[PDB]
């Protein structure tokens, strides 16, 4: 009684969301796009990326594409596409994340210029605002600072700006992840780097002679996802 | 002059049904033949050997359009 | 052309408790080298006990003259001096070398793997003699009773 | 002692409120704990902050906390006298009961002169920003909206739409046709990036 | 009956499920019944209001805005998938959340959506 009372229901749900979503393409700016001209995405699924095509692009899988690196290479991607591919754009920008994200660890700490101009801090709560009150309701001691920053601060040169600037904006957003060589997403970088050095540290001890460098298995790893796309 | 290089497999798909659509109509096959009575292996062999005079005219959700040429094209 | 020698003696007949049809799978321990084998031997063909001996060789080439092996099969070879001192001849390829667990210490002993079609064998010593393994590589087990 | 904990706690989240659309805020506000707060400043009328911008100095703000718990068109012109006198713009009026209906358009119909804006006391008492799946949002520079519809060859409609009474929008104070950018953390693709009109 | 002494309205009940992790298995949840966000936002102190979680999406959308309702859905549908077995690949219901939530508003994909 009951597999007949179900096959109803979900049959109504799927026309429903049919008669929705039957628009929505992927078009060749790689935006998801309605019938209307109209931007649900701007990239398929927050990184491009077709599901069928992303099962071995998981980290339990780099040990597989590895091992087959020869066909897989050979059969499907070919030395020549690492011929006509460069990535210094792309690099360039995933090493100026990494030096921000070196600067600040903790990226959740409300980075300011003015903010950074507070470590003078004990410099003013030492002896220089002891005599005042709250004048406008912010304090006598943060009077000092506001006075001491405001114009008695050097022109152009009071740069505390870049020490409090922000992350570079993810490489797909700039950097076209169809022609653009190396242009990965922010998730996928991390298990690479995360496998270079979990593999360069197995080669070490293998008894087994491997023909692959790091620095290959790297533009394999690119290439295979700017081919899932 | 921006989108992707190569030919998706709809375009593929696209212009291998034209190519048969035309060589079926007696159109001059560029390719030497080898006895294959099927049009659209004939344009397969023509795909292959890059001999498709054919124009992909790529449109972008405004109207705007880029004419890539079939030659200029890395098929997968 | 062969890489390793030795007189073992079978110490276990099966330990694991895993039991296959026809094959069983020894632990047997070398003597004067303390080498450690174990082999699945396909017993139908070939019964072997426990508190048995017998002396096995690893080879790369039957011929014992120096001649390679050329990895085709005809059983109408006519260079019929190849080892046939051994009741037992198998033929495999080792899939995988492991060096010893044991860091901060020596521990240069070595695993050795092979496979023989399904019929895995594990040679585990000092690496000294171990030399002649490499990963890939299709090697001859010959074995004969005492 | 209640009302000094609710007191505190509002006023760290205007602070940080203040810091995030870009006002000159010091880190000892930012990171002041009660113990100092109640050492420092008891009232309402005292608790006024006036606060500066990063740029355009005379561009400042000004944040009330009525007394009255249920703001009146009255209480509204007294400190709209206040600011059109000390020569500022913006305002921030926060209530703790609400506001009778007919001062809430009041505030809008004060034209781009007084621009003023309400927050419920309990709006206040932590930073939704600061919520696991609120992502960041950045008002986009009237030059970037410009490359941004140039790069994806868009027009202004078109896009996905933000609500003006968006409790984000309402937050980072975000006028009408502005774009917003919004950096969703993914656990797909990491930093996913996407924008929508404020409408 | 209908007659309730006092009652934070919206709830109807809490209740303490002592452990929700073994991953650091220390972590206490209080689970509720009912739902009303701003009524807990006066125990910051005792609970985290950041990791607040209901299955609502309309009391989400207007507490936190509809960015955070999108991930309210797509975990919804998620979890709903989930007691059976079946998984959903994520880049299906970031579209689906997308499209639902596309115009400011958390919007029914239904007769009166089109």
């Amino acid at each position: 009684v009951d597999t007949a009372v179900k096959t109803s229901r979900s049959g109504y749900l799927q026309r429903c969301i049919i008669k929705h979503l039957e628009g929505l393409v992927v078009q060749y700016d790689l935006t998801v796009r309605d019938s209307d001209g109209s931007v649900v995405q701007f990239l398929y699924g927050e990184d491009g990326l077709d599901i069928p095509k992303t099962q071995f692009l998981q980290p339990k899988q780099f040990p597989f594409l590895a091992s087959n690196y020869e066909v897989i290479m050979k059969s499907q991607h070919l030395h020549e596409v690492l011929s006509r591919a460069d990535p210094k754009k792309a690099l360039h920008h995933f090493r100026a994340i990494k030096k921000w994200q070196s600067k600040h660890p903790n990226t959740l700490l409300r980075r300011g210029a003015f903010l950074s101009y507070s470590q003078k801090i004990q410099e003013a709560v030492k002896a220089l605002k002891l005599e005042s009150e709250n004048r406008n309701g912010r304090s006598p001691g943060t009077q000092e600072m506001l006075r001491m920053w405001y114009e008695l601060d050097e022109e152009s040169r009071r740069k505390y700006q870049k020490k409090a600037a922000a992350c570079p904006d993810p490489s797909l957003s700039v950097w076209r992840p169809d022609i653009y060589f190396a242009s990965v997403s922010e998730t996928f970088e991390t298990k690479v780097d995360d496998y270079s050095q979990e593999w360069a540290a197995q080669t070490e001890k293998s008894y087994e002679k491997s023909e692959l460098s790091l620095d290959r298995l790297r533009t394999l790893l690119q290439l295979k996802w700017q081919r899932s796309l | 002059r921006i989108t992707t290089p190569y030919m998706t497999k709809y375009e593929r798909a696209r212009v291998l049904g034209t190519r048969a659509l035309q060589i079926a109509m007696c159109a001059p096959v560029m390719v030497e033949l080898e006895g294959e009575t099927d049009p659209l292996l004939i344009a397969m062999k023509e795909l292959k050997a890059r001999k498709i005079p054919i124009i992909i005219r790529r449109y972008l959700p405004d109207g705007s359009y880029e004419d890539w040429g079939v030659d200029e094209l890395i098929i997968t | 052309g062969i890489l390793f020698e030795d007189i073992f003696d079978v110490k276990d007949i099966d330990p694991e408790g895993k039991k296959f049809d026809r094959v069983s799978r020894l632990h047997c321990e070398s003597e004067s080298f303390k080498m450690d084998l174990i082999l699945d031997v396909n017993i139908q063909i070939y019964p072997v006990d426990l508190g048995d001996k017998f002396r096995l060789v690893i080879a790369s080439t039957l011929y014992e003259d120096g001649t390679l092996d050329d990895g085709e099969y005809n059983p109408t070879d006519d260079r019929p001096s190849r080892a046939d001192q051994f009741e037992y001849v198998m033929y495999g390829k080792v899939y995988r070398i492991e060096g010893d667990e044991t860091s901060t210490e020596a521990a240069t002993r070595l695993s050795a793997y092979v496979s023989y079609g399904g019929l895995l064998m594990r040679l585990q010593g000092d690496a000294n003699n171990l030399h002649g393994f490499e990963v890939d590589s299709r090697v001859y087990l010959l074995m004969k009773k005492l | 002692e209640e009302e000094t904990y609710r007191l505190w706690k509002i006023r760290k989240t205007i602070m940080q409120l203040c810091h995030d659309r870009g006002y000159l805020v010091t880190q000892d506000e930012l990171d002041q704990t009660l113990e100092e707060f109640k050492a420092q400043s008891p009232r309402r009328t005292d608790l006024t902050v006036l606060v500066a911008h990063n740029d355009d100095p005379t561009d400042q703000m000004f944040v009330f906390f009525p007394e009255e718990p249920k703001v009146g068109i009255k209480t509204i012109k007294v400190y709209c006298q206040r600011m059109q006198e000390e020569n500022i713009t913006r305002a921030l009026i926060v209530v703790q009961q609400g506001m009778t209906p007919s001062a809430k358009q009041s505030l809008v119909d004060m034209a781009p002169k007084y621009i003023l804006e309400q927050f419920l006391q309990q709006e206040l008492l932590i930073n939704i920003t600061e919520h696991e799946l609120v992502p960041e949002h950045v008002v986009m520079t009237k030059e970037e909206v410009t490359e941004l519809l140039a790069r994806y060859k868009l027009r202004e409609n078109q896009l996905p739409r933000i609500q003006a009474g968006d409790p984000v929008a309402r937050y980072f104070g975000i006028k009408r046709g502005q774009v917003v950018k919004i950096i969703r953390p993914s656990e797909t693709a990491g930093r996913y990036i996407t924008y929508r009109l404020v409408q | 009956h209908g007659a309730v002494i006092y009652a934070t309205k919206g709830i109807t009940r809490c209740l303490l499920n002592e452990t929700t992790n073994n991953k650091n298995e220390k972590e206490l949840v209080l689970n509720t019944e009912g739902i009303n966000l701003p009524e807990l936002f006066k125990y910051a102190e005792v609970l985290d209001l950041r990791r607040l979680y209901s299955n609502d999406i309309h009391a989400i959308a207007n507490t936190y805005g509809i960015e955070a309702a999108l991930r309210v859905i797509e975990k919804e549908i998620k979890d709903v998938f989930a007691v059976y077995g079946i998984a959903v690949d994520p880049r299906h219901l970031s579209l689906v959340a997308d499209y639902m939530c596309f115009e400011g508003v958390y919007k029914p994909l239904n007769r009166f959506g089109i």
